């Protein structure tokens, strides 16, 4: 009766798949989102 | 009859392509391990684009130099030829089938004056990659830098302006590969509810950032080993980002244990359920000297002296691999996510 709450608040890894053919095209950290 | 033959080996095309896909985000899985031994902070590259650069180097090696790189990327051997235009035209044709995925790649062949290419490898580079040759002038460097950063600045639509930064006179050719991704959400944030709010860069900093907002179905799994919980956020045109966000502030560094299976094992634990949630956007912009990472994974003889690249030429000898350059931009936004990898090799005399 309280749904899920996901919140990505913290470093995190991430991962563009492509799914027909199962291709990593990109993979990734992201330490801080506030700059390049 | 005739079905008998072609049965078999489309179980065979089947299995080799799922067998190219589980090695090539293994060797990006090695890559990143690697990577992250030198840099802190973020990170972003193309692991599909990075094989690909190298399988076009392979293509032009032989002996050690080219077996060494076949180790590298994790490119294991199939069962009974010549059957490898086939296992490409099927790539292809899985990256083509989806209209919507809005994925382009391609490649560039950049070479010096008068520096004749054995036929075969030019032939098999335009029907793999589709490669596209431009003459050049590398002894005349800052003009061969402004023609290159031209061809690249337009093909990644102006996100990598740049690619090359110092051009080595004694570069007789020099082989780009780029790939760009233009995602769309499918289901997108409503940027109306995009916020500010408090990002944690470590257990004692945090920081403030926009989180945009999102609340529906979505899929998920918390992986109790890892303490973590893995998303899919999807595109269209049948991606998806897989997003892992770790409980606690590294602790047990998932980069090092990172591999197909775990990732298969959440694959299967999802479940889709409503719910919210919050995600940051982000762009980056990273730039990694490949050459003595490659060579940590044991592809050393293409930067050797002894290096063998006789498929790439017929009589030039003293030909080697002096530098490869990778740059990745990624954006992600309450649309989607657009990224673009340039990947250059440096083949000198």
């Amino acid at each position: 009766s309280m749904p899920p709450v996901i919140k990505i608040d913290r470093p995190f890894h991430f991962m563009i798949y492509e799914e027909t053919s199962g291709m990593l095209l990109f993979l990734g950290r992201v330490v801080n989102p506030t700059l390049l | 009859s005739e079905e008998k033959a072609s049965e078999e080996e489309k179980a065979w095309l089947m299995a080799s392509r799922q067998q190219l896909a589980k090695e090539t985000s293994n060797f990006g899985f090695s890559l990143l391990r690697k990577i992250s031994m030198r840099h802190d902070g973020n990170m972003v590259f193309s692991p599909f684009g990075m094989s690909l650069a190298m399988t076009g180097l392979m293509l032009g090696a032989t002996g050690p130099t080219e077996t060494q790189i076949k180790r590298g990327l994790h490119l294991q051997a199939l069962k009974p030829p010549g059957l490898l235009p086939s296992l490409f035209k099927g790539l292809r044709e899985t990256l083509s089938r989806n209209l919507e995925l809005g994925l382009t790649q391609g490649s560039f062949a950049f070479i010096h004056k008068d520096f004749d290419v054995k036929e075969t490898f030019f032939n098999l580079s335009k029907r793999y990659f589709d490669t596209e040759c431009v003459p050049m002038n590398f002894r005349n460097a800052s003009q061969a830098k402004r023609l290159m950063n031209h061809y690249i600045n337009k093909e990644t639509r102006g996100k990598i302006p740049k690619l090359f930064d110092e051009i080595n006179p004694e570069t007789k050719l020099i082989l780009v590969d780029y790939i760009l991704f233009k995602g769309k959400w499918l289901t997108p944030f409503d940027p109306v509810f995009t916020e500010v709010d408090t990002f944690h860069l470590d257990k004692y900093k945090t920081i403030k950032v926009p989180m945009m907002y999102g609340a529906g179905k979505f899929a998920s799994t918390f992986d109790k080993n890892f303490r973590c919980h893995v998303l899919k956020l999807p595109y269209q045109g049948n991606a998806t980002m897989l997003v892992v966000l770790m409980e606690k502030m590294d602790h047990l560094a998932l980069e090092d244990y990172l591999t197909t299976d775990l990732v298969e094992t959440w694959l299967r634990n999802m479940k889709t359920r409503n719910m919210e949630v919050f995600f940051p956007k982000f762009k980056l912009d990273q730039k990694y000297e490949m050459h003595e990472l490659l060579r940590q994974m044991g592809i050393r003889r293409i930067f050797s002296p002894f290096a063998d690249l006789s498929e790439l030429s017929a009589t030039g000898r003293n030909l080697q691999v002096s530098r490869v350059l990778q740059r990745t931009v990624i954006e992600v936004d309450e649309r989607g996510t657009e990224a673009v990898a340039g990947i250059l090799s440096e083949i000198t005399a």
